This record gives structure tokens, C-alpha cells and sequence, in this order.
């Protein structure tokens, strides 16, 4: 697949370059916030399983027709299916941000993703929604770990938003 | 409207067309009923003979009537 | 059918083929003779660049024959977005029109009546713009003058058949598409027996043609939104027929000038004559 | 394309679970390792032409009738030719090190070579020496781990080429 | 079409409530910066011409065979279109900027871009460097203005880059 | 059994390859990072007995009506039980650390987790709140690096019963 | 699969009718050329590498920016790609020229080509060419033989050139 | 279809090599015998006609009860049908020898050709009979490898009927 | 191995049918050839030793510098070596010619060829002059088909080595 370091060498490579000194310190700091980088994948599959049950929770207490019988998450057997999805959404997500690049999830998991969910009957709309839910609670560990060296990881954090965004984006 | 030169590039004998303009020739692309214009009540269009019937046939089947037909030139 | 993934977990660009498959290619696991399935006439995978090559020459080493090879990117890609097109915006040219408004009908026109494809300075028409803006000409006019220049037969009619220039005809013109194949047959004859001039006529004396956009008013997009006497399928056509915005007709591309409503889905909506 | 990092995605993703700790040792690897691997790329980068000028030139020396006419050394085409592909060599090399990973190599370079080599005849053997006279040059400028790294990479194609 | 403002009232919508006092303060926010907004959007319409001019000599120092017969630039013909065409993604572009929303950009330019360039030959690769060339000239100017208050800019010029890279992948 | 150093060994071996810089990346993060794990180890493992105690007792007071006659928690059998069974999943936690993969604990604990427990009723919470409550006391004992660790592997089995 | 017999016995099968003497005539001569049939069949396959390696050369003379970073035959592992290609069609052209029949080329070999090469943004132009300068150099062999019985073997030729032919055509 | 050429392109094809001499010699085969082939197509084309109405007599007389009323053989259409049958078998028969293979008896006569007789409850034997008295006559007409050819393909259908 | 004659059994056998006329053709332009194959033999059996010599030095002129010591031309070992290989060469063409089929070059040379020639550096070219060198000698002692089927075989190994 791809990531932040083979992509700037694909670019290097059509104009038949050697890397540029300024492209290098994008890789050399980018190096530097690893430790960061880390933690903050870390801290997401640790949670995981949580990630999503909350999401669920939510997204069921708002549109209580999915469960209702004619909805789209009734009955059992699509309810589950709906709940395997969230999580491999998350997993992909995951991914990216140890990547340092959208790529991986877009290419797995949200290239045709939309379409599916249409010859469905799946409302993306509401798929996108539960995106956002995992998203927030997600940050919610990211962002205020225990035992963690303190520091800013803001630059990561945001980072995580958008990959999550695509993804909203893309099945929406 | 004066033919500034023959208008049309195929060429025949070419008439003047006069007709007296019902809505529908010329509806405003507006909400409601639709109205021709004011300013031209009288739309006046060269035509050539070819092309004459079948002007004729389609102004008459709209409201509006030829007031007037004269030779282009 | 929509692909799922647009690249193989091991790094590869994967390509959607479709094949119209063959007794020896699949078959059922019955006894007598063998048969594929109905539904799978037209058959479609997924395959990684690497297996591209062996995966073909298989298909074509049977009975099979390969409809079309496409990158799946491309494919399972958004079914063009019709926000511009659904309310097509309208313009009319006023009588005593400001030296402006007249411009911005020209552009209107030229950019519907040639479809997004461009047109040079030198390609462009002093004549009969000039006509317009002194009077003289109406908007309904000015486009059988387009209708009627080379720069459209070069384009639409002296490359394709005359079955897409029908069609392409029907989407510069009408923002319909064509509904049923007694359109497409009636076109053809007139095309035989009057030639070009009297095809392109038409069109623009049609009643569709002044009952809307009758005289000075650029034609718009009527498809995309429902329309009186159309069948329901013209609806999905219009999708075939304009793709995206900075989607162009155009016979530039390679094999340039085909037919984007397949004529069995014409006969669909209604066959009979 | 194979760098550390892209793998254990991969594995990851093919068994269809999170990123778990055993996965997150094997980036800390790399990235680690990064810090020398850089140092060599940026040495390679500058001193780049001179060790281009200088491994070209040992090939003739290793083969002096390559210069004679009719053959393949001769006439500045060839010559010009013969300087590119090794600093396209040597461009992967720098890419590799960056990359953390073989990965550039394997698909630029290695896929195909031999069939390349094959129907424009030319002879590994060649390619070889460059790289050789080129690891001697480059066992000045660098010094403990950085060199470690320049030589696994530039050995790495030595063996692909053979 | 859609832009900043309208974007947020759509998702509001869709849950059925009135605006979060949380999502009135992007837009709040979104105000203050507008006088930098426009200046930016002001500084590329003032350049436009330039802009394009540069980056095509650059783009044509590189990949010199696009203008060698058999290349994709050659003859005059295609080389107009070349130019007509950077010309306008930049022209969305700004755009995009001002509405601040990639929609207007995503929906009228790029949507079909890519197909179109492949059914013609055209070099995807090439157009997308184009594409990145003007990007570097383009906040150039943005960021570099004459007569204007000091201040800063950043916020806007990521943003843009945004735009022109969007532009970039869905081209490539 | 999945740990870093058999992985690379594994991926190598698929594509037929010898070992290349790529991979010995990976094993060096392992290798470095052994270090803080061997000392968390060292840590549970001495004192294993008191979490263990500390935990039983936890899920008790998290779940009074267990210890009610008629019910699973009553009868010091199942105490026993109860006890010996997180004992073993500390002795796991352990044996990863070292080992530097989850492998032990993928392969004892987690296969067949789910039958076990449902053909028995074992509840999954029961043993979660044990964890959690270790976890817990674990957060004072160690710290840094050597703390991270052992959470990571604890948090994985969390995971894996819920 | 078909061939020049069996395709005059298919047309005559509809028709419904044993052969017409006429028509077996064509056959009964058709047989007596064998022999150079054969000869000119032997030729390519004995200059198989050749032919190719020779055609190559010329054409990367020709379009040098085909083995320059970011055109079609670079890296290593697209050049080797380009020459595979090549080879198959001249494999498949000899084919026919044995059967005494286009079919088997077009159907096992052309069909699908041109789809492919444009999908992957090959420039089928060139593509093209490349069988051309095959060609010539392939006549070339067939010519101009050593050991063979002296006559005129015209007629073959002319027939090879075609089948050469008819795959430039498909596949531009 | 399967004659000699085309087999032994197949058969080139499938392991994606060149043909080389090996096939070749096949093809001259199919060439040389060609000349016997062709003559005995001429030699069936022309007797055509006195051929079937031989055969279908034949089987009247080796099956008298066919021509009774309530049986197959019986009124005009039956008999037209079974003299059409007969021809249609010659035909491909003359097919066969001009392409130099079974193919054209194989796709046209014998693939299907179990239940097509098996729902029309046609008797293999029948057609054999014609066959027979056929292979008779034409051993007169004909001679030497000319006829050898002959009765090979007309036999080849006697097995598959059989 | 793949002669004529394996190779219809093949066919026939995978199909799973008896050898029918189709095969028979085939098998029979094999025989029909042979004469002239058989032929040839002789004539390159006889001479063998001379073309060897010959073909040797051949490849010495063409690449002087492989006399010279460091060199693998150089020092009698090779030298005596590289007649051998030729040998070998001139020994399975003949080979080839009676079995009437490539088999008989594809398995005992052809196939390996390319790693064996890499992992001890030979140089195909080299082995090339030598049959070219050879196919030169060969166009005196022969003629007409013969001629020709000495050809073929020699070239199928020109164009495999290269
Ligand atoms: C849950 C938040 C919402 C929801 C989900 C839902 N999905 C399905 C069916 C499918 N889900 C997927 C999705 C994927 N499969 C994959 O492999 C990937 C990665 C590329 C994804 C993301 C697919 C394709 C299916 C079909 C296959 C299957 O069923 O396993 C359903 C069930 C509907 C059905 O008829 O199948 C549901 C309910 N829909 C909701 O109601 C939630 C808002
Ligand atoms: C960011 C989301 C939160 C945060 C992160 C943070 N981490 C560090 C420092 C380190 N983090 C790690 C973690 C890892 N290194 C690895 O190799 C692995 C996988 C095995 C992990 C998980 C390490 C080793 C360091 C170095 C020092 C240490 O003892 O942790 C910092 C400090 C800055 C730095 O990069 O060193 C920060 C800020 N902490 C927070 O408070 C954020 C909310
Ligand atoms: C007979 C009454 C008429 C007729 C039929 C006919 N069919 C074919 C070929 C095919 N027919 C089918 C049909 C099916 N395949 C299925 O699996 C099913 C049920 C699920 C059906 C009903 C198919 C798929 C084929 C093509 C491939 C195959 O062999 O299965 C033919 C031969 C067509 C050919 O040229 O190969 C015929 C003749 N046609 C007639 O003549 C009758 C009017
Ligand atoms: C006559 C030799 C055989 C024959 C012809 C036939 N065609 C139709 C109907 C149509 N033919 C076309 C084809 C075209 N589209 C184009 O653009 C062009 C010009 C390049 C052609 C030739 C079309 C569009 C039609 C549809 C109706 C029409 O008349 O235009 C028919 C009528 C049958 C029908 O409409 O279903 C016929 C008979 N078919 C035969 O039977 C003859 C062997
Ligand atoms: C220039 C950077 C590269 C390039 C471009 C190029 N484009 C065409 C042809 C077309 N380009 C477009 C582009 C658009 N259509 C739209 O409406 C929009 C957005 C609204 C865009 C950007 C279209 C429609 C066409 C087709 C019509 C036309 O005649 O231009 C060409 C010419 C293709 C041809 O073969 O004639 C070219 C060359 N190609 C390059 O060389 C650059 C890398
Ligand atoms: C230098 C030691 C010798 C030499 C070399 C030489 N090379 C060629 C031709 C080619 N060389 C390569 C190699 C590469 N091209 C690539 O794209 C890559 C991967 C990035 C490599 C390694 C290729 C592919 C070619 C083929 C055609 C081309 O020029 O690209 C030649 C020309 C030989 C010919 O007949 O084609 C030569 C001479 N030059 C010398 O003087 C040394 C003997
Ligand atoms: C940002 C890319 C660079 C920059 C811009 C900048 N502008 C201002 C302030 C103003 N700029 C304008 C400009 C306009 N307002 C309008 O309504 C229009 C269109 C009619 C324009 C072109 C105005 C009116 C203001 C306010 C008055 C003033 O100039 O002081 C600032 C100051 C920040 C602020 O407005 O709060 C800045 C920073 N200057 C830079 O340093 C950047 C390189
Ligand atoms: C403790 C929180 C609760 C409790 C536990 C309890 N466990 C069992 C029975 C079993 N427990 C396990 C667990 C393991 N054994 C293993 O080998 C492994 C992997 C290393 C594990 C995790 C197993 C397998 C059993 C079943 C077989 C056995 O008897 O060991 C029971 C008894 C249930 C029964 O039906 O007999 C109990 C009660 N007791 C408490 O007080 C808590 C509620
Ligand atoms: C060489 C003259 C030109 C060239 C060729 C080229 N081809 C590919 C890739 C493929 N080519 C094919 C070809 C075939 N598909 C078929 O069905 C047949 C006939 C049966 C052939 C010959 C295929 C399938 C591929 C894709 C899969 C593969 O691995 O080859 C490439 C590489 C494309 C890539 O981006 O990987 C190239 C370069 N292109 C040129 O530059 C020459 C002008
Ligand atoms: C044509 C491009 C050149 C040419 C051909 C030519 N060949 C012959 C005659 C024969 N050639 C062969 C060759 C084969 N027959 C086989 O069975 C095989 C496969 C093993 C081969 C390769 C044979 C046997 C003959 C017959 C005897 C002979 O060689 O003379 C002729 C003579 C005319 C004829 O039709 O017999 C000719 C003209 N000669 C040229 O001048 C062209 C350059
Ligand atoms: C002749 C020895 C006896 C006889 C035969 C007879 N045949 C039929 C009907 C059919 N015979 C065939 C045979 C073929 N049709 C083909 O397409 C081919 C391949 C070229 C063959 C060999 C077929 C298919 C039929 C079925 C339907 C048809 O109309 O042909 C009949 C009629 C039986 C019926 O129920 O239709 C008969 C009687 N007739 C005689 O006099 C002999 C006893
Ligand atoms: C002659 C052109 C050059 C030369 C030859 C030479 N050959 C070797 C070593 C080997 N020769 C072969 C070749 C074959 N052995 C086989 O079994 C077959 C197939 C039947 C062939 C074609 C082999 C296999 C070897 C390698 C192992 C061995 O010793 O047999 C050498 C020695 C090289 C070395 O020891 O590394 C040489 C020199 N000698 C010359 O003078 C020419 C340059």
C-alpha cells in the first residue's frame, strides 16, 4: 500500500530526484513525533471493544427506527452485520494514523463503500453519523491518557479527525 | 425584426413573417402564468420558402396569427 | 457492479473485467449438458494487476470474450452529481439586451449546444453572433445555426453513428434524453430522405422545443427532473448520457464518438413499430 | 511497497485485527533505526555524481575492451546511458534507506532485471563493480551504524544482480 | 452549490435541531477571519495570469517531451487546451476558497476529471504536477502581499493547499 | 506462536527470501524494548498472589450475589476456581511480556474463549473487573515505559473477553 | 478455433451444401504452397528473439521518453512487461500465418488488447508502432532466407504484412 | 474444431512457446496427406445422391417392419427425414477429409448426439446399417490410402454411434 | 519429452479419447521427415570433433581477452571445460534431429540454462559465437532439407540462450 515516507519517494522519483533537503526535514520531524504517533494508536486499539460499544449506544438512543422492526438494523442478524462494520471502519482508521496517510483506508474499506450501502437499502446517512460518534469517544483516550509522559499532541489529534472525516465523507 | 443580411446560410427566396404572438410561441421562463413579451407583440422573422409550411403550420396551431406576410427582400 | 476495494492488500491496482462467460468457463453441477447460470451472461471480477494477464488469456482460451477492461478506481466512483443540472439556472435574452447579457447567452449556448467540449476563437462563429445583438436572429435561431455550422458535424455527426448522433442531438437541443427507439428509427429515415438540414430542423421546430425554451431562451437541462410523457428508464439514460461536469462529448478521445444508451436499454422502454 | 511500517499494516489487516502491541515493537524498530539511516542518505545525496563519475570510470578499467569500437562501452550514447542507470541505482539506494525498507529497491530495480539484462545484454558483471567501487568510496565518508545501513543496501542489490 | 455556512445548517438539519451554540462559534470565528479570507482569494484573481504563465514554463522545463511532437502539449491545438485547463481547476480553486468548502470545487471540476484525461491519453501523472506547480506559486503571492496589514495567514494557506491537493489526487 | 522475531522469520519465509535489512528493523525494536518488559514481568510476577487476592475479592463486592448460596460464587470449590483461573491469566500476561508478542496469550487464553465460557456461563464481566482491578494496582508498582507494557498486554485480553 | 479449411467448410455448412468444386480448388491450391507456408513460418520463429530485441532498440530510440522516470516502459519491471507484450503478438501473428487466418489472432490475441492498454494509460500509439517496426524487420527474415529452394514467396508476405496489420489497427 | 493445425497451435498456446520444429512436422503431416484426402472428397461429393438413396434402402431391408404403418419408417416425411439424416452425416463426413480432423464430425454430429436420438427414440443401429453399406460401395469407388482415408472418418462415426 | 509422438499421446490421453486419423496425420509427417533428420545427424556425428575445434576457437578470436590470465578462457581447465560444453551442445542436437522433436534440447539443456550459466558467470554470448560459428561449418556439409532441419535445431538453442 502506501504511507508518508514511500509517498514522498514516489513523488521523488517522477521528477527522477534525489530527495530535496526540505523534504527530508518533513520525514526527519515527522520521525521525531513517532513516540507520539504511537501512543496515540496505542491508546485507540486499546479501547477499542469501548470505542464502539459506546458509539452503538448512541447511535440506537438517536434513531430508534434502525431497531424497530422495518428498520435497517432489525433484526439480529443485521444488527450484528452493523456493528461488524463500525469496528472495521475503526480498524482502517486505526491504520492510517500509524501510516501518516489516508491511503490505506481509503482503498481498503471506503472505495465502493457508499455504493454497497446504497444496493443496500443501508441509509449512509446514518452510517456517516455513527463515524463521528466512534470518532469523538475516540479522541475522548487519544487525547487524555494516564501514565503517558504529558505533552501536546494536538498535531496527532487533528491528524485523527480528518482520516475519521474521509471516512464520513465518503460513505455519506 | 430587419434582416441586417440574409439570414439564413442555406439559400432559397426568403419571406418576411409578421405573426401576432400568443404565450406559449414565447413564454418568460417565469413563475406562473406565462407571458409573451410586451415590447414585441409582433415577433417579425425571415423565412425561407423551405422552411415557410411548416413555420406557417406551427405559428397556426399556437394562438397566434399571421398578421402579415411580405418578401424578404 | 460496484467494486468494493479499489486496491488488493498486497500493494496492486486492481481491474474490474467483465466477459460474457461460456459452458466450459462455469458450469452448473448437474448431469446433462452443461450449462452457466442466466443471470451471469455477462460476468464480472475483480482481478490484481499481477493476475491480469493469466486471468484473460484463460477466458479467452475458452469460448469467453472480454466486453471491457476498466480500472476499478474509475469505476466505484460517485454516479456523477446532478446538482447543477437538476435546476438548470435559464437564460433569457431580453429585447434591447445590454451588450453583456448577450455575451453571457452566447457563452450559455455554446457551452450547452456543443456540450462541455470547447470551442477556440478560431472555431467560433463572428457571423451569426453578429447577428444576434443588432436583432434579427433569435436565440431559437442562433441555435439552428450552430445546429447547422461544421464545427457540430465535425463533432457529432461526421464521426458517430447516426444512432449517437441522435441521442447527442437530443441532449444539446432537449435536456431530454431519448425515450424509446421510435425516436431513434423516426430520426434515421428523416436523416435518409431530407439529409442533415431538415434532421437538425427538427428538433428546434418540435413542440417540446417552444412549449419549452421556446424563443429566446438558451435550452437547459429538462431531464434530471421529471418530465410529461417520459418513461421513467430516460430518467437513468440521463445518467448515461452526462457524465459529471467537465464531462465533454467529445471525438477527440480515443475511439471517440460511441453510444453511451445501449439500444437495448432503448428497446426497454418501449418496442414495438 | 515493503517498508516496516507498511507490513505490519499488512499482516494486521489480512488477519482483520487491531494493531496490537506486538506489531507497534516492530515500527519502534524502524524509526529507531531511521535516525542513522538519514545520516547516509544525505551523505550519498551530496558526494552522489562524484561516486557516479568514479564507479563508471572503474568499469573500463575493469574492462578495458568495453571502450573499443564496436562494442558496448564505445561512443558517448552508450557512455551517457551507462552513467544514468548507475545513478538510477544509487537514487533507489538513497530512497531505500529513507524508506526503512527494501521496498523501493525490489520495484524499481529487481522485478524484471534479469529479463532486461537479458534482451539488451548487458552483463551484470557491470553493474556489479559500480556498486563494489562505489561501497569502497562511501567506506570513507561513513562510519559505524550509517555505514552498516549504506552497505546492507547496496549488498542487497549486488546479490539481486547476481 | 454549498459552502461553510450552509454545509453546518445541512447537518443540523438532518438530526432536526437548531444550530449547536458549539457549531455557531465555528461560523462565529469563520467571520472574523473573512477580511483575511478575501485578500487571499483578491491576491490570486490579481495574479491569476502570472500564476498559470509560471508554473506552465516550469511544467515544460520538466517533462519536455509533452511539447515534442508525439507528446501530449503538442501541436498548438492541444497546448491551448493544456493551459485552458490549468487555468480553470485554479479558477475553482479560488472558488472553493472564498465559499470555504472543496464542494464547488469537488462537484462542477473534478467530478469525471480523471475518466476524461484517460479516455483522451492525457497524462494523468503530468496534469497533477501541473496541478502542484501552481499550488507553490499561487500562495506565493497569498502569503507574500503588498499594501496589506501585517498579520497572519497560515489558517487560510493550509487550507488552500488542501484545495489544490484534492484537486491533485482526484486528477491523479 | 505470534511474536515479533518468528513474524519476520514467517513473512520471509512466504516470499522465499533471505532475511533483509527490513526485517532485522523489526527485530531490533524488539530486542530494545525487551528491557522495560522483562522488568515489568519481574514485577507481576512477585507480586502475582496479592493482585490475584486483591482481584477475587473486587469482583465480590462488584457482584454481591455471587457469594449467595445456590449461585456460582458460593462454595469454596468455586472460589478456587475462581482464583486458580486468574492466576492463569496472569501467568500469561506474564509469559508475553517476555516473550514480546501476544502469541502466548492468543494461544492459551483467547482460542475458544467464547465456547468455554458460554458452555460453562461463565460471565465475561467477572473476570474484566478482575483485570481492571489489576491493572489498577499495577498502575503503582511500575511506571513508564515498563507500565505501558504491561497495561498494552492486560487491556488486549479486556478486549479479547468483551 | 478456426483456420482457412475449416472456415470455407463452416460458410459451406450454411449454405447446407457439400463444397463447390470452385471452392475446393482454392483448398487444393492453398495445400500446394504449404511448403512456403512452412518456410516462412520456420523463418520468424528461428529469428523470434531477434526480431524482437531489434524492434526494441529502435523504438526506445525513437520515443526516449518512454524509458525516462514517469514514462510507460520505466521501471525495470514495466520495461520487461513491454517486451513480454510484444513477443505475445508476434507469437500469436506467426499462428495465423500458419493457420492461413486472421481468427486465432484476433480473438485469442487482439480482442480486449486496446482496452487494457488504456486502462493502464499505456499509449496505444506507440504500442502500435512497435508491432510496425516488428514487421519490417520480420519481412526482413521471411525474404531473405538461407538454405531455401529460390521463388517467390510475394504472396505470404503480403499476407504476413496483413496480419501484422490488422493488429496495429486493433490495438491503436 | 479439431484438425491437425489447429491442435498443435493449441497445444503451442497453452505452454506459451513459439511453434517450433516439432509442430511443424506435424503440420507437413496434414499437408502431405491432404492429396489423398482431397481426392476422395471429390469422389463422395460427386456419388452423393446414389450413396444415400443406397443406404437408406438398405436399412428398409435389414429393418423390414420400419416401413409397416404405426412404425418410424413409415410415410413420406419419416422416409424424407431419414434420407436428409443420412446426407447431412456424408456431408460432414466430406468436411472432415478437406480439414484433416474429426473436428467437423465432431461438433456438428456427435456432441449431443446420445439424447438427441434418446428423445426422438431414434436407433443408433439404423444409421450404423447406412453407414455400412455405404463403407461398401465407397470400397469400390476408391483406393489405396484415398480409400483408407474414407473409411477412417467414416468409421470414426460407427464408434461414436455405437 | 516432447517428440511428435509423445505429444499427440499426450493430447489424445488428456481428453481421455483414443488416438484417432487426426493424430495419425501428425505422427506420420514425423516419420516422413526423418529421413532428411536422420540424415543430418550423420553428417554433424561425423565431423563433430572438427566443429568443436573450430567453434572453440572461434569464440577466442571473437573475445581475446578471455585468454588472459585472470580470465575464465584462460588456463587449460576451462579451456578443456568449454570444448566439453560445446560437446555436450553438438551432442543433443544430433540428439534432437532423431527423436524428431525439441525434447531431448528443452530438458538436458535448456531448462536451468539461465541459473546455471549465472551462478558460474558464463556468458551466453559466448556459447552463441560457438553455434553460429558451427551453423556457418554445417551450411557446406549439408544441403537442401537436410540442411534446413540442422538449422532449426540449432537456432532453437541460439534463441533459448539468448
Ligand atoms: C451500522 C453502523 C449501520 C448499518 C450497517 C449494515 N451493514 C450491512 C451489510 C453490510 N455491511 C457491509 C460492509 C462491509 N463489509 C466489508 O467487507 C467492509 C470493508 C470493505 C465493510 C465496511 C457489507 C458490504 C455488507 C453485506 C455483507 C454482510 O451482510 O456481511 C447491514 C445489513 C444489511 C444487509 O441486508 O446485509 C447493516 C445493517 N446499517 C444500519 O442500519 C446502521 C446505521
Ligand atoms: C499523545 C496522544 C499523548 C501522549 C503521548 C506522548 N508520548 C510521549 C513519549 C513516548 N511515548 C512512547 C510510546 C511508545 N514508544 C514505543 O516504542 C511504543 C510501542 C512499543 C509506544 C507506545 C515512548 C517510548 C515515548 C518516549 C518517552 C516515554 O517514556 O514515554 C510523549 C512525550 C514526547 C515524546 O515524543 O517523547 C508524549 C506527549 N502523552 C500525552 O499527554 C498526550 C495526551
Ligand atoms: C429450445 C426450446 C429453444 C432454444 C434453446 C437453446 N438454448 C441454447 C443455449 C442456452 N440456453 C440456456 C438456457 C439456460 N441456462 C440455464 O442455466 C437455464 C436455467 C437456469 C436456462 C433456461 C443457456 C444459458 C444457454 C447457453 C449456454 C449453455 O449451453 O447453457 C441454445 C444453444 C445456443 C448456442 O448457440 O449455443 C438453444 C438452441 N433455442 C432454440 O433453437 C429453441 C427455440
Ligand atoms: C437488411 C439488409 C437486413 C436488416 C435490416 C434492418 N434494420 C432494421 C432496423 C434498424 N437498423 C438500424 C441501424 C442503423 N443505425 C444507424 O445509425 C445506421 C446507419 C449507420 C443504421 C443502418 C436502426 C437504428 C434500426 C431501427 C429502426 C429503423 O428503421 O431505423 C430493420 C427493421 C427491424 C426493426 O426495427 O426491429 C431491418 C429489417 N435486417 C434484415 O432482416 C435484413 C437481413
Ligand atoms: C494540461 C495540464 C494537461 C492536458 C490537458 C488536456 N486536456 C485536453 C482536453 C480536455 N480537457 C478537458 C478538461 C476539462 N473539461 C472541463 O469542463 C473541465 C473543468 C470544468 C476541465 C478541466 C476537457 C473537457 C477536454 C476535452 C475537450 C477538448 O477539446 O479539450 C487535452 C486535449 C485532448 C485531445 O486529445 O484533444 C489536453 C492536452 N494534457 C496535457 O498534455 C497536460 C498534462
Ligand atoms: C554501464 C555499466 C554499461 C552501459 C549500460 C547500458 N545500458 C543500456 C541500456 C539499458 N540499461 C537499462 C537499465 C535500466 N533502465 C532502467 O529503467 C533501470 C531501472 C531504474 C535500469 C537499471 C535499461 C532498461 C536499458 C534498455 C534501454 C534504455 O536505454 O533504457 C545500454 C544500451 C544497450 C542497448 O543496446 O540498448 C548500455 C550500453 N553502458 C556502458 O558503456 C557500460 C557497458
Ligand atoms: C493574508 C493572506 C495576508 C494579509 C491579509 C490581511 N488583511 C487584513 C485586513 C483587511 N484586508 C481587507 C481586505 C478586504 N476586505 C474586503 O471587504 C475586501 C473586498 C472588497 C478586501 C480585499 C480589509 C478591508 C481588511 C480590514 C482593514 C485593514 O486592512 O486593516 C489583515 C488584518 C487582520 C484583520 O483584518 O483582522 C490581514 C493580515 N496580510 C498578511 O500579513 C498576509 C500575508
Ligand atoms: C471467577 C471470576 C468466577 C469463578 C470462576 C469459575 N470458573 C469455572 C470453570 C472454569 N474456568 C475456566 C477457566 C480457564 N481454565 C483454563 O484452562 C483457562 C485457560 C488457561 C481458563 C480461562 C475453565 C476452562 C473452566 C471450566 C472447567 C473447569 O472446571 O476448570 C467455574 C466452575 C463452573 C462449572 O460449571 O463447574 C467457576 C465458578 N468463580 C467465582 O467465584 C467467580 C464467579
Ligand atoms: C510495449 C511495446 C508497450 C507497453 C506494454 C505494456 N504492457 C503492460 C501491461 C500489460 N500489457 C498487457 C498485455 C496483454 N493483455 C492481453 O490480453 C494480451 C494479449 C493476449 C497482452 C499482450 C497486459 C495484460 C498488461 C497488464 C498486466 C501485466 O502485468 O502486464 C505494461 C505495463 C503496465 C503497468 O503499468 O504495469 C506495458 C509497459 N507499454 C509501453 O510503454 C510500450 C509502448
Ligand atoms: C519464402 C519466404 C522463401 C522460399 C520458400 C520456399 N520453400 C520451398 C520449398 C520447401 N521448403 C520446405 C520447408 C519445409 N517443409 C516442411 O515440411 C518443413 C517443416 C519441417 C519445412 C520447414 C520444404 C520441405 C520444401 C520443399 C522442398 C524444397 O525445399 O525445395 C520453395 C520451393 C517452391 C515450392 O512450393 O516447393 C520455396 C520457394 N524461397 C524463397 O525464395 C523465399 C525467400
Ligand atoms: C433413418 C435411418 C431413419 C429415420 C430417421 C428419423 N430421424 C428423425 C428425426 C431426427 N433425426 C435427427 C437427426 C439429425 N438432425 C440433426 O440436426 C443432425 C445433425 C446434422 C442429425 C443427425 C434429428 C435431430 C431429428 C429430430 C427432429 C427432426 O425434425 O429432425 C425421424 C423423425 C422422428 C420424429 O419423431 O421427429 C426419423 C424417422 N427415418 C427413417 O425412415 C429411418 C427409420
Ligand atoms: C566455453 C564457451 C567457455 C568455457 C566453459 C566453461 N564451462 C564451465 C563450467 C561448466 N560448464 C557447464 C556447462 C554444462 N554442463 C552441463 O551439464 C551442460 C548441459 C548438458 C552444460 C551446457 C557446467 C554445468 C559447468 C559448471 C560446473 C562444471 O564444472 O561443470 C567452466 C568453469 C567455470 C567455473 O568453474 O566456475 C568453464 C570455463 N571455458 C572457456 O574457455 C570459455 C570462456
Amino acid at each position: 500500500m502506501q504511507d508518508a515516507f514511500t509517498k514522498a519517494i514516489v513523488a521523488a522519483d517522477l521528477r527522477g530526484s534525489f530527495l530535496s533537503e526540505q523534504e527530508l526535514n518533513q520525514l526527519t520531524n515527522l520521525v521525531k513525533e513517532s513516540n507520539k504517533r504511537l501512543d496515540a494508536v496505542n491508546a485507540i486499539t486499546g479501547n477499542a471493544a469501548e470505542i464502539i460499544s459506546d458509539a452503538a449506544h448512541k447511535l440506537f438512543a438517536e434513531q430508534t427506527d434502525l431497531i424497530r422492526p422495518g428498520g435497517n438494523a432489525y433484526p439480529n442478524r443485521r444488527m450484528a452485520a452493523c456493528l461488524r462494520d463500525m469496528e472495521i471502519i475503526l480498524r482502517y482508521v486505526s491504520y492510517a494514523l500509524l501510516a501518516g496517510d489516508a491511503s490505506v483506508l481509503e482503498d481498503r474499506c471506503l472505495n465502493g463503500l457508499k455504493e454497497t450501502y446504497v444496493a443496500l437499502g443501508t441509509p449512509t446517512r446514518s452510517v456517516a453519523r455513527a463515524v463521528q460518534l466512534m470518532k469523538e469517544t475516540a479522541i475522548g483516550y487519544v487525547n487524555s491518557p494516564s501514565g503517558v509522559t504529558r505533552g501536546d499532541c494536538s498535531a496527532l489529534v487533528n491528524e485523527a479527525a480528518t482520516y475519521f472525516d474521509k471516512a464520513a465523507a465518503s460513505i455519506a | 425584426s430587419v434582416l441586417t443580411g440574409d439570414n439564413q446560410q442555406r439559400g432559397s427566396k426568403l419571406f418576411k413573417i409578421t405573426i401576432a404572438l400568443s404565450p406559449t410561441l414565447a413564454h418568460h421562463p417565469w413563475p406562473g402564468l406565462d407571458t409573451h413579451e410586451p415590447s414585441q407583440s409582433s415577433y417579425s422573422t425571415i423565412v425561407s420558402l423551405e422552411r415557410l409550411l411548416p413555420e406557417m403550420t406551427r405559428i397556426k396551431r399556437n394562438g397566434g396569427r399571421i398578421l402579415e406576410i411580405t418578401e424578404g427582400e | 457492479m460496484n467494486v468494493l476495494t479499489t486496491s488488493s492488500q498486497r500493494g496492486g491496482k486492481l481491474f474490474k473485467v467483465t466477459m460474457t462467460l461460456s459452458p466450459a468457463l462455469s458450469h452448473h453441477p448437474w448431469p446433462s449438458l452443461d450449462t452457466y447460470e442466466p443471470s451471469q451472461n455477462s460476468y464480472s471480477v475483480v482481478v490484481p494487476l499481477d493476475r491480469l494477464l493469466a486471468e484473460m488469456t484463460y477466458i479467452k482460451n475458452k469460448g469467453g470474450r472480454v466486453l471491457d477492461i476498466s480500472p476499478a478506481d474509475l469505476e466505484a466512483l460517485g454516479p456523477p452529481d446532478i446538482s447543477s443540472v437538476a435546476i438548470p439556472l435559464k437564460v433569457e435574452l431580453w429585447a434591447k439586451a445590454d451588450v453583456s447579457d448577450v455575451q453571457a447567452a452566447i457563452v450559455a449556448a455554446y457551452k450547452q449546444i456543443f456540450g462541455n467540449t470547447y470551442v477556440l476563437e478560431s472555431e467560433r462563429l463572428t457571423s451569426a453572433e453578429s447577428l444576434l445583438r443588432n436583432g434579427s436572429i433569435s436565440v431559437r435561431e442562433f441555435v439552428r445555426l450552430l445546429a447547422k455550422s461544421e464545427l457540430y458535424k465535425e463533432r457529432f455527426f461526421f464521426c458517430t453513428s447516426n444512432n449517437r448522433f441522435t441521442e447527442l442531438n437530443f441532449k444539446h437541443f432537449l435536456g431530454r434524453a431519448p425515450y424509446n427507439q421510435s425516436e431513434i428509427a423516426a430520426h434515421l429515415d428523416r436523416y435518409q430522405t431530407f439529409g442533415y438540414d431538415a434532421e437538425i430542423d427538427s428538433y428546434i421546430d418540435s413542440d417540446e422545443y417552444i412549449q419549452a425554451f421556446g424563443e429566446n431562451v438558451v435550452p437547459y437541462y429538462r431531464g434530471f427532473k421529471s418530465q410529461s410523457g417520459q418513461t421513467v428508464e430516460s430518467f437513468n439514460r440521463m445518467f448515461k448520457l452526462y457524465r459529471g461536469d467537465a464531462g465533454s462529448d467529445t471525438n477527440l478521445n480515443l475511439q471517440g464518438q460511441k453510444r453511451r444508451v445501449d439500444p437495448k436499454n432503448l428497446l426497454r422502454s418501449g418496442r414495438g413499430i | 511497497m515493503k517498508t516496516v511500517i507498511t507490513e505490519v499494516i499488512a499482516s494486521a489487516d489480512s488477519q482483520g485485527r487491531f494493531l496490537n502491541n506486538t506489531e507497534l515493537q516492530a515500527a519502534n524498530g524502524r524509526f529507531q533505526r531511521a535516525t542513522a539511516s538519514m545520516e547516509a542518505a544525505r551523505a550519498l545525496t551530496s558526494n552522489a555524481d562524484s561516486l557516479v563519475k568514479g564507479a563508471v570510470q572503474e568499469v573500463y578499467n575493469k574492462f578495458p575492451y568495453l571502450t573499443q569500437p564496436g562494442q558496448m562501452g564505445y561512443g558517448d550514447t552508450n557512455q551517457a546511458k551507462c552513467a544514468r542507470d548507475i545513478s538510477h541505482y544509487l537514487r533507489f539506494i538513497t530512497y531505500s534507506l529513507v524508506a526503512g525498507g527494501t521496498g523501493p529497491l525490489d520495484d524499481y530495480i529487481v522485478a524484471g532485471l534479469r529479463e532486461v539484462n537479458r534482451t539488451f545484454n548487458l552483463s551484470p558483471s557491470w553493474y556489479i563493480e559500480a556498486l563494489k567501487h562505489i561501497k569502497g568510496k562511501v567506506g570513507s565518508q561513513l562510519s559505524g551504524q550509517p555505514l552498516t545501513e549504506a552497505n546492507a543496501y547496496i549488498d542487497y542489490c549486488i546479490n539481486a544482480l547476481s
